[PDB]
RNA sequence: CCAUAGGUUAAUGAGGCGAACCGGGGGAACUGAAACAUCUAAGUACCCCGAGGAAAAGAAAUCAACCGAGAUUCCCCCAG
RNA sequence: UUUUGUAUAAUGGGUCAGCGACUUAUAUUCUGUAGCAAGGUUAACCGAAUAGGGGAGCCGAAGGGAAACCGAGUCUUAACU
RNA sequence: AGGACCGAACCGACUAAUGUUGAAAAAUUAGCGGAUGACUUGUGGCUGGGGGUGAAAGGCCAAUCAAACCGGGAGAUAGCU
RNA sequence: GUUUAUUAAAAACACAGCACUGUGCAAACACGAAAGUGGACGUAUACGGUGUGACGCCUGCCCGGUGCCGGAAGGUUAAU
RNA sequence: AAUUCCUUGUCGGGUAAGUUCCGACCUGCACGAAUGGCGUAAUGAUGGCCAGGCUGUCUCCACCCGAGACUCAGUGAAAUUGAACUCGCUGUGAAGAUGCAGUGUACCCGCGGCAAGACGGAAAGACCCCGUGAACCUUUACUAUAGCUUGACACUGAACA
RNA sequence: CUUUAAUGUUUGAUGUUCUAACGUUGACCCGUAAUCCGGGUUGCGGACAGUGUCUGGUGGGUAGUUUGACUGGGGCGGUCUCCUCCUAAAGAGUAACGGAGGAGCACGAAGGUUGGCUAAUCCUGGUCGGACAUCAGGAGGUUAGUGCAAUGGCAUAAGCCAGCUUGACUGCGAGCGUGACGGCGCGAGCAGGUGCGAAAGCAGGUCAUAGUGAUCCGGUGGUUCUGAAUGGAAGGGCCAUC
């Protein structure tokens, strides 16, 4: 449906990404979400992308 | 529409009976909602299954004000 | 003449230390955003072939 | 591998891996098979001499497998721990 | 116009037949893929030209790997 | 013969004689059996030619890992109780 | 005068009966249509197989034709008998 | 008149006549990898294709669809 | 109506009686104008209907003439065929019995006839279905392709706007 | 820079001429006794036509093929994966073209945690206000709610409302369940690092059961792997993902 998908990446400047699902028209504005960066080995925040 | 359908069949209910022994971590019973309760040792899952958190026989009986049916355990 | 090896298999199956078979585990490779954690995570290391389908891949793979 | 048009199983499941190259000319040499070069030093040309390994291969590594008696200067070829302990405990020699 | 094409005589040579083998020029489909078109069958069958007791190939603008080998041809491995 | 099932009114054969259908080669796996045994065995070829030579090779005595690499361990992981 | 009329030879083939292991792998007997024409017939010749020829019926191409015959690929393939 | 030699002779095919359309001659078209041959030792009152089918009275409406014909401004578009 | 399902439409004609025929009507299931419409003298081994003549076509067969049939002499095939000491009835049964059960009937063997049965004979059903069978045919099914067309480079040059 | 000019310049392509390639199935001459062919002379065309390689369009003219299965015979109709109930014979499983319905998603809150709360419906009174709307009280006891079918659950709420947040974490996993296999499901607990809570603790998504698609091919990011003489690189692998 209309529920497409996106990375969230990372701050920390390894490209590690998580990929999960957003709906665009009823929600715009963009997603910022602290997450586990395992590469840095912390929790850190992580914005949105193109899948 | 007409009919044609059904599902495939969950193989849901008591695994292990009371007596029995087991070994942590043995499902007991699955089950769609909470037929059975958790009593001593054993772990409610997340789809309501039933399981051993430690080695022992299987004990069943009811407990409580509304005559719930708990599974608990006699570790051995 | 000699037997030939069916390369298909020759290229997913390995043979191990008391003659069975690694294989990498199927359901890994794409839509994978809706699989949960513990699901991939289960499927990434690799895994010994069952008993009932050793037969198939000893036909496959005669020189292994 | 016909299974009646079912998929079979050799198709179902991925590829995974690639060949190495470099492994198609590395050797490995137990401790046993030191007796059997002909000086009691051990080059790769005295190990082909030998035939112990083959004509096209650059690389070895004596891995512990077998007892050895003598001193036996092991000269430009890898070893193990498990070994170096056991050929130096003989009386031997490693010089890389 | 000079030539040239053409024409006449002389000398020498070829043509055709034949088992397979050999080199070249053309070149299928059934079949397999449990259907089928890429692919396979197969450069096979067959057609055609040419040569010899053999034929073809052949003396590195070749391999190799920082060590080296030293034209072609055929057999065993390398290796399903 | 084919079948759930045939006296079947299902199939096939007028009778006799003769001929008429699980082979061969090359690989591979398992069992039996013989030889030798951490070893076993040679291929082409040479040859007084079923001998003897020829160990080029092949299988085994070590495995793990995609691989580099490590090795009675190794891979996984920052790390494994 | 005439793809005019009646009607033998000659060309044909509408009806019936016989025949249907025949006299005959398409005929016989009795009647029937054309019969100076887009007629008929001899001898020789040309057109060749996805090709010919066809006043067209998928008709004919040596008693064979929605793709001839002979040999080859070839022991095609046959989850069927 | 012709037709299924060997179960169909007919209302089927053909026909004179009608109409449309192609073709300016090294014609269109056809057979041929090509050379070439038919068309035709003809030349638009001629030749090829398609449909209708003597004669008589006639032959109405639709160019949206699919073909064919013409038109070139603009769009889109290949090798290069 | 070579076209009309309902349909033997309705009406008239013809017959003692007409699901056909002829003339009309129009409610054309679903005619119609060169895949031609409506008419038409002549022609037709062409389709339908009626009448006179004639008749063994029939009522309803009878007799006769020839050729076979039948007997004798001579010659001498064929399809078919597991084996046979090869009856009827009712039952049964892989579901329609000479062969099973029960019962009835029947001395042994020919010749001429008939064709009810032997699921008689002649043919590995043509109908139906199946096969990841075949062929040939169609098309705005898929993929190609001969041919016909487009342009670019080549064969291919010069001068002047 | 904008606009525009002649200085010079490289290619363009649109005419018009020309002749020397090329054409000639125009005429004559010769080989020759010849309507072929070739050669010559002379006209007419003329860089057009035509032939090659490449290329777009057209192309049943020709060819090779495909055109599913279930099915109380086939066809037409209907169906083909998944979830719930019944059939199902009180463990599990269990057929039919048997009887009933659903799904092919949604949600950064509708997830997590701490704290608090308890429904539908009817009756009585009350400005506009009516059978039906905000207010008060009483009866009632989940007849309600649970994002969506059905079933089983749910007050310790799994229902409702607020505060703070990202555990809708990464590595793993004793042991169970369920499949012919491919696979699918449950999981205490260990390590790293978070959130809520004073703390005990709870949190690896949602009350549970649908919301999906193997391999091959390829794409995007990352990487202590590989890299065909050597150093790189291309490509290949591994991890994430489409």
């Amino acid at each position: 449906g209309i529920r497409e998908k996106i990375k969230l990446v990372s701050s920390a400047g390894t490209g590690h990404f998580y990929t999960t699902t957003k709906n665009k028209r009823t929600k715009p504005e963009k997603l910022e979400l602290k997450k586990f960066d395992p590469v840095v080995r912390q929790h850190v925040i992580y914005k949105e992308a193109k899948i | 529409t007409r009919n044609g359908r059904d599902s495939e069949a969950k193989r849901l209910g008591v695994k292990r009976f009371g007596g029995e022994s087991v070994l942590a971590g043995s499902i007991i019973v699955r089950q769609r909602g909470t037929k059975f309760h958790a009593g001593a040792n054993v772990g409610c899952g997340r789809d309501h299954t039933l399981f051993a958190k430690a080695d022992g026989k299987v004990k069943f009986e009811v407990k409580g004000p509304k005559n719930r049916k708990f599974i608990s355990i006699e570790a051995e | 003449p000699k037997i030939k090896t069916v390369r298909g298999a020759a290229k997913r199956f390995k043979k191990t230390g008391k003659g069975g078979f690694k294989h990498k585990h199927a359901n890994l490779r794409h839509i994978l955003t809706k699989k949960a954690t513990k699901r991939k995570r289960h499927l990434r290391p690799k895994a010994m072939v069952s008993k009932g389908d050793l037969g198939l891949v000893i036909a496959c793979l005669p020189y292994a | 591998g016909f299974e009646g048009g079912q998929m079979p199983l050799y198709r179902r499941l991925p590829k995974f891996g690639f060949t190495s190259r470099k492994a198609a000319i590395t050797a490995e040499i137990r401790l046993s098979d030191l007796a059997k070069v002909e000086g009691g030093v051990v080059d790769l040309n005295t190990l082909k001499a030998a035939n112990i390994i083959g004509i096209q291969i650059e690389f070895a590594k004596v891995i512990l497998a077998g007892e050895v008696t003598t001193p036996v200067t092991v000269r430009g070829l890898r070893v193990t721990k498990g070994a170096r302990a056991a050929i130096e405990a003989a009386g031997g020699k490693i010089e890389e």
